[PDB]
RNA sequence: CCCUGGUGGUUAAAGAAAAGAGGAAACACCUGUUAUCAUUCCGAACACAGAAGUUAAGCUCUUAUUCGCUGAUGGUACUGCGAGUUCGCGGGAGAGUAGGUUAUUGCCAGGG
């Protein structure tokens, strides 16, 4: 009850502070946010001048058939990079979205980095 | 038995310097205050002493959200 | 091998079933379980005697198996002549396998070795399934040796349970065989 | 006497008191009330003089409620001084009353005896008064 | 039955100055709301109101007739100036004339009780009773004579002799209204 | 966790001298003696004189000696006057 | 498209409490601490590795509005001005009363 509620509350507070520390995204340099469920892994690129998701990816996508490991998110970030290049976006701001930059997120981010995306 | 007190500081001239709807250019001071009596919205910045100033030319506007006042340049 | 405490085995293989039947719970893990055991000791006299606090911390380490933390003064007070931030208490948290093993050790071995041990008041419940009670002579635990103690000391034990009421936790403790004075 | 037992500040500025009463203007705890017809200050000590009058007139018949409490210092400079130093010192306590304040309330006794007792009280206050029955019960 | 009827006519002034002028013409501004209708703004004759309802309680119910309609209204509020005995606004809450409704009604104690005569102790446990009736038949106050009530006697709620179409509503019927111990 | 501030926990078999029950319990106490538990596993054996089932509280209850029968004891000798 | 999840926009609480309903997918609970990682002790949180079990809680929806929040129409206070004087013109609360309220919506992903 109260313990789960306060865990949620802490997550929200962290999320909000992160958001206004990094600022909003613009069509030139939109914002990349992630979400880490118990099963999957989601990423969205958002332009807040419109509230529009320019691109997105997740491990639910059957064709990718990745898992939920460091290796899998490496490949997933590769796919995201190749999907964004054809929509000619190279600058992104990395909203860690209430998580700690470590492990899976670290591998995701570095994978977007080796392939010419400025985060 | 004289007066034990009688001591006052110099008035600091706080308050809103540009009224909502006025046209300002970059760098104008909008509010002088102690503390965020008014908070910062789009296109404004907060000085080290909570002064509100305009980052770009535009028109001042005040909004209210959950009872807090926000200053913006639109 | 995932080595498992015998208490965990006993719980998982019987107690879940008996409590489901006995409290007609609809879904299985509506069953109560244990989340943490907090062992606390408050040495206010440590403000004079650092040796007291050091001895308490060390003896807690031998008793449980993991190191303790010395809490500080929340508020500076004069009745006990307390200055805010001074080291006043020491506590240990036990969770999971260590928690189960320590509770087994306690119930079967240390509660027996208490002078005039006639059970434990089966009413020290905070109304929300948390059972807190004291032990005055740590020497009941055979882990610590008698010679090295610098002053006989006691300590409080709080057991935190997922139960929503006292009845559930008392039933779980009785199934565990906790010697309540009844 | 009647006086507050603790104050934030010992001396306060004499306002201008005006207008009728918009609150504390209805009979609440009793049967008969002593409304005022002016706006002025009633000292604590006149308050207790009126209270003695009412209570003594009433031979245990009923109860008396006092609907005002002074809580306002009244300062006065020493006897022989000039206009120099400032804000001399508290002397006695005043309560504020406006046209329509109930000011006094009585319970238990017959209406005639109450009216007599409460004229006896009004004889000692500095404001015009009016004795009112509930005007919505009998 | 007339003594429960009240004549009004509509007003369209709606100002502080306008209301003062009306009261100078010796009338009373008033509003009627309830039953989800649009509020009706009207004015009343002060002399008529004083003559008829000089003793109005929260439970008084009456009839408003604008010459063209009838309304059953409670006196929800009346803004009275005590010093000048001056009414200066009335709020009328309308109810449905044929819908049973509840209302706490005060008691009025009469007679000298034998028990208290002989050494009984008044304890007025209940100052009011929840009754039930159609609006036009609600009792203004329910009477109770204590004269036969001897020592060590409590008053049952059923013991209250009640007007014709008025009925008890208390969940606890056996609670005591006044005791004499 | 970090690992440098913990006494060495060890699986230990506690043997009651009275009832013979043995308890498997991870105690930091190093026992000089070793015992083969039922599970064919070697564990430091610590012999403890008092245990759970041999409570003087669970099983052997209080012996109320000469409290209520005071009348009986006085009757049996000093009653023949 | 609808459901679910994520992420915004518009501000009146879009607030908590209790009761009932579900859970395909999705979300969460949940499982182990062994690898990197974290706690002034604790795998609780954080972190990594996963699919045995469940709506129990979180979550969504439905309830008497139970608490809160919001709240008219009239009237009053107050007030600018006035050769009408407790009056003439204009502005108009707070409290209370009748009520109301358990949000709405943009585009991304999964499958209906």
């Amino acid at each position: 009850m109260k313990k789960i509620k306060e865990a949620e509350q802490r997550k929200l507070r962290r999320k909000k502070r992160i958001k206004d520390k990094i600022g909003r995204g613009v069509a030139s340099r939109p914002r990349i946010t992630v979400f880490k469920s118990n099963r999957y892994f989601y990423a969205q690129v958002i332009d807040d001048s419109k509230g529009h998701t320019i691109a997105s990816i997740s491990t639910i996508e059957k064709s990718l058939n990745l898992g939920k490991n460091i290796d899998d998110v490496k490949k997933l970030g590769e796919v995201l990079a190749k999907r964004l290049k054809e929509k000619n976006i190279n600058n992104l701001i990395f909203d860690r979205n209430g998580y700690k930059y470590h492990g899976l997120i670290a591998s995701f981010a570095t994978s977007l980095r080796e392939f010419g995306i400025n985060i | 038995g004289s007066s034990k007190n009688g001591r006052d500081s110099i008035s600091k001239r706080l308050g809103v310097k540009r009224s909502g709807g006025q046209f300002v250019k970059a760098g104008e001071i909008i509010v002088r205050q102690r503390g965020t009596k008014f908070h910062k919205g789009k296109n404004v910045g907060l000085g080290r002493d909570y002064t509100i100033f305009a980052l770009s030319s535009g028109k001042v506007e005040f909004k209210t959200l959950k009872g807090r006042k926000y200053v913006s340049i639109v | 091998m995932n080595y498992v405490p015998e208490l965990k085995k006993y719980y998982k293989d019987s107690v879940i079933k008996e409590l489901v039947k006995e409290f007609e719970y609809k879904s299985i893990m509506q069953v109560p379980k244990l989340e943490k055991i907090v062992i606390s000791v408050g040495v206010g006299e440590a403000v004079r005697n650092k040796k007291l606090l050091d001895s308490a911390v060390l003896e807690l380490a031998q008793i449980t198996g993991q190191k303790a933390v010395k809490t500080k003064a929340k508020k500076a007070i004069a009745g006990f002549k307390i200055r805010q931030g001074q080291e006043i208490g020491a506590k240990v948290t036990l969770r999971g396998n260590a928690m189960y093993e320590f509770l087994y050790k306690l119930i079967h071995l240390a509660l027996p070795r208490v002078k005039d041990f006639r059970g434990i008041n089966g009413d020290a419940f905070d109304g929300n399934g948390n059972y807190s009670f004291g032990i005055t002579e740590q020497i009941i635990f055979s882990e610590i040796d008698y010679d090295k103690i610098e002053r006989i000391s006691g300590l409080n034990i709080t057991i935190v349970t997922t139960a929503s009421n006292d009845k559930e936790s008392k039933a779980l403790l009785l199934k565990f065989g906790m010697p309540f004075s009844n | 006497m009647l006086s507050p037992k603790k104050v934030k500040y010992r001396k306060k500025q004499r306002g201008r008191l005006s207008g009728e009463a918009q609150k504390g203007n209805k009979i609440s705890f009793g049967e008969y009330g002593l409304v005022s017809l002016e706006t002025n200050f009633i000292t604590a000590r006149q308050i207790e003089a009126a209270r003695i009058a009412m209570t003594r007139k009433i031979k245990r018949g009923g109860r008396v409620w006092i609907r005002i409490f002074p809580d306002i210092p009244y300062t006065k400079k020493p006897a022989e001084t000039r206009m120099g130093k400032g804000k001399g010192g508290v002397d006695h306590w005043n309560a504020p009353v406006k046209l329509g304040t109930v000011m006094f309330e009585m319970s238990g006794v017959v209406e005639e005896l109450a009216q007599e007792a409460m004229s006896l009280a009004s004889s000692k206050l500095p404001v015009k008064t009016m004795f009112v029955v509930r005007r919505d019960l009998r | 039955e007339n003594s429960r009827v009240l004549s009004c006519q509509y007003r369209s002034s709606f100002g502080s100055s306008n209301a003062r002028r009306i009261r100078a013409k010796s009338e009373i501004p008033a509003v009627v709301y309830g039953q989800g209708k649009d509020v009706s703004h009207l004015r009343i004759k002060s002399s008529e109101f004083n003559k008829k309802f000089a003793k109005f309680t929260d439970n008084t119910v009456l009839i408003l007739d604008d010459g063209k309609l009838e309304r059953c209204v409670f006196v929800k509020d009346a803004a009275e100036n005590i010093a000048s005995k001056l009414i200066y606004h009335i709020d009328f809450y309308e109810v449905d004339r044929n819908v049973e409704l509840e209302k706490y009604v005060p008691i009025k104690l009469i007679g000298a009780s034998i028990g208290v005569k002989e050494g009984g102790i008044l304890t007025v446990l209940k100052e009011q009773v929840k009754v039930r009736s159609l609006p036009l038949d609600l009792p203004e106050f329910i009477e109770l004579d204590l004269t036969p009530v001897n020592k060590g006697d409590s008053v049952l709620l059923k013991d209250l002799v009640l007007p014709s179409n008025v009925r008890l509503a208390e969940n606890d019927e056996n609670l005591e209204v006044v005791i004499i111990k | 966790m970090r690992k440098d501030i913990h006494p060495k926990n060890n699986l230990v078999v506690f043997k009651d001298g009275s009832n013979g029950a043995m308890f498997l319990t991870k105690s930091t106490l190093n026992s000089k003696e070793t015992i083969k538990y039922i599970d064919g596993k070697e564990y430091p054996l610590v012999t403890v004189e008092i245990t759970s089932k041999s409570h003087p509280f669970y099983t052997g209850q209080q012996k109320f000696v000469d409290a209520a029968g005071r009348i009986d004891k006085f009757n049996k000798r000093y009653k023949k006057s």
